[PDB]
């Protein structure tokens, strides 16, 4: 046989896109611009423009549905306790940072600074393309032809707040969070529960609590290190953005 | 949408239109949002669940404002209110290290 | 755009499933969320996406040991309730499967099933009954009473 | 042409089979830990709610069953045509579109 | 071709899930891998499938 | 469903010097009182006779 005599607790990252950019096209303005002759001619092709608008609106609503399904699974917004003493497990690396205005965790800050959005996240145009706030060459050139980007229903702050609620529930309650009333449980006992879940006895945790905490903290730190360093880590989100921008271009 | 809306008042070519539509071209209820601006909605500073999604965190609903018209009008005049949606009921679990 | 939206819907459904089964619970589905045995997961928001940090348990520093499927003692075949019979060259212990925590083979951590002529590879060893020494502790007292007095 | 040759996919499948046969489910979660195969089947019996002894006291019979089953599969493939219907349907669809 | 490619991606994602959940482990979810109580799965290669 | 902490719903691992938050209490073993039941009989036999 071969029986392990030690363990490593490892933190791995997985990235999943949830939504596209909500784009709408004024069929008539794209095809015919301001010409009335072309518009009258286009009236002879039937309901093609109505069909295109309906399909694009369906996609746009579906994007909000996707975000709500992924992030709005929590009934109630939870706060982590003010005194953050979780038996050695740190967590001040994924929890919201009150100092920063965005109320995002450091990892969330790194993630938001690595996806450039292709400058496609702009809606309004006046005041000279919002005084260059919205990328002129791409956004304004596109949307002078009836191509608009609608804003998502949930703001980034609201998605961050939902994520904070999920982390608070997990840290303070375990899985009871998601099956009914939230029931408090000290975090070391939660980890002992989970050790039982994988076939390892509780004592393996209580007699190695400091080591487990150190490994967890070190892994969490390495996660930021890798994300900040490793190029093309958030490749999939950038691929989605690039595909949408290329199609519109 | 995608209009500030310092343009809207006469940008519709309001001269050759119906007064009924022009009622929605201007008024005391003009609210700026990241999805354009909203005419005919009162911006309340309190939050509810999302009823009609406008966008960028702004939702709209039809509510008994219970304002001065509310106190005066028998119907408790109900208007359309624009608000920042609330994610959910606020809760805090009594976490202790021996509880 | 419809095709791409279908693909992103598939991704969003997978993400919601992972949020349910890995952030709000502990999954026994291997490799569904994390390489190794899944302990927990934490979500993080990214532009148009979600990042899951899966915290998992990976065994390490394994050594060989010799194993048998059962122990024959007093003509009875003993199997481990939850663990493996493991030998360090000289002595036999019972250890939990995923972490070496050797323990003496007793009637508390083993169960009997039949005689030891049907199982292939059954080895001979002692199974310690925690009640016999306790009884003998005062059987010695009886002997003292009836010999010294 | 595909990036992975048929030989390479076969090598991957051989690796998976060897890992399973020699180490159970350990090689998909960490280091490959060797375990005698009868003990693997005992573990997998425990997983489905059947005690360990049931395997050991019936090992030969169980073996005889497993082997037989494998043989049948080959027959069901060698004899029955249209067994690989789904893959053939994919090939047919692609061919018909190209034609 | 794009629609058919979406369909095969769903079969390949399902195949990857089966690979993980049935070859690299023992599955408790029912009828996901076989009929009856699942003991163990073995993979084999087919010209464009598994 | 509260139950008494006994030696049948608990298992022993190590000494109480490495676990953080350990608390003292008696763990009841069903065999000791029963055995003492007739250890008292032995004492009666060897003291009253």
């Amino acid at each position: 046989i071969a029986i392990p005599t030690n363990f490593t607790i490892s933190v791995t990252t997985e990235i999943l896109p949830v939504s596209m950019t909500k784009t709408s096209v004024d069929c008539t303005m794209y095809i015919c611009g301001d010409s009335t002759e072309c518009s009258n001619l286009l009236l002879q092709y039937g309901s093609f423009c109505t069909q295109l608008n309906r399909a694009l609106t369906g996609i746009a609503v579906e994007q909000d549905k996707n975000t709500q399904e992924v992030f709005a699974q929590v009934k109630q917004i939870y706060k982590t306790p003010p005194i953050k003493d979780f038996g050695g497990f740190n967590f001040s690396q994924i929890l919201p940072d009150p100092s920063k205005p965005s109320k995002r965790s450091p990892i969330e800050d790194l993630l938001f600074n690595k996806v450039t959005l292709a400058d496609a996240g702009f809606i309004k145009q006046y005041g000279d393309c919002l005084g260059d706030i919205a990328a002129r060459d791409l956004i304004c050139a596109q949307k002078f032809n009836g191509l608009t980007v609608l804003p998502p229903l949930l703001t980034d702050e609201m998605i961050a707040q939902y994520t904070s609620a999920l982390l608070a529930g997990t840290i303070t309650s375990g899985w009871t969070f998601g099956a009914g009333p939230a029931l408090q449980i000290p975090f070391p006992m939660q980890m002992a529960y989970r050790f039982n879940g994988i076939g390892v006895t509780q004592n393996v945790l209580y007699e190695n609590q400091k080591l487990i905490a150190n490994q967890f903290n070190s892994a969490i730190g390495k996660i930021q290190d890798s994300l900040s360093s490793t190029p093309s880590a958030l490749g999939k989100l950038q691929d989605v953005v690039n595909q949408n921008a290329q199609a519109l271009n | 949408q995608d209009v500030n809306c310092t343009e809207v008042p006469v940008a519709i070519h309001a001269d050759q239109l119906t007064p009924t539509w022009r009622v929605y071209s201007t008024g005391s209820n003009v609210f700026q949002t990241r999805a354009g601006c909203l005419i005919g909605a009162e911006h309340v500073n309190n939050s509810y669940e999302c009823d009609i999604p406008i966008g960028a965190g702004i939702c709209a609903s039809y509510q008994t404002q219970t304002n001065s018209p509310g106190s005066a009008s028998s119907v408790a005049s109900q208007s359309i209110i624009a608000y920042t949606m609330s994610l959910g009921a606020e809760n805090s679990v009594a976490y202790s290290n021996n509880s | 755009q419809l095709i791409r939206a279908a693909e992103i819907r598939a991704s969003a459904n997978l993400a919601a499933t992972k949020m349910s089964e890995c952030v709000l619970g502990q999954s026994k589905r291997v490799d569904f969320c994390g390489k190794g045995y899944h302990l927990m997961s934490f979500p993080q928001s990214a532009p148009h996406g979600v990042v899951f940090l899966h915290v998992t348990y990976v065994p390490a520093q394994e050594k060989n040991f010799t194993t048998a499927p059962a122990i024959c003692h007093d003509g009875k075949a003993h199997f481990p309730r939850e663990g493996v019979f493991v030998s360090n060259g000289t002595h036999w212990f019972v250890t939990q499967r995923n972490f070496y925590e050797p323990q003496i083979i007793t009637t508390d951590n083993t169960f009997v099933s039949g005689n030891c002529d049907v199982v292939i590879g059954i080895v001979n060893n002692t199974v310690y009954d925690p009640l016999q020494p306790e009884l003998d502790s005062f059987k010695e007292e009886l002997d003292k009473y009836f010999k010294n007095h």
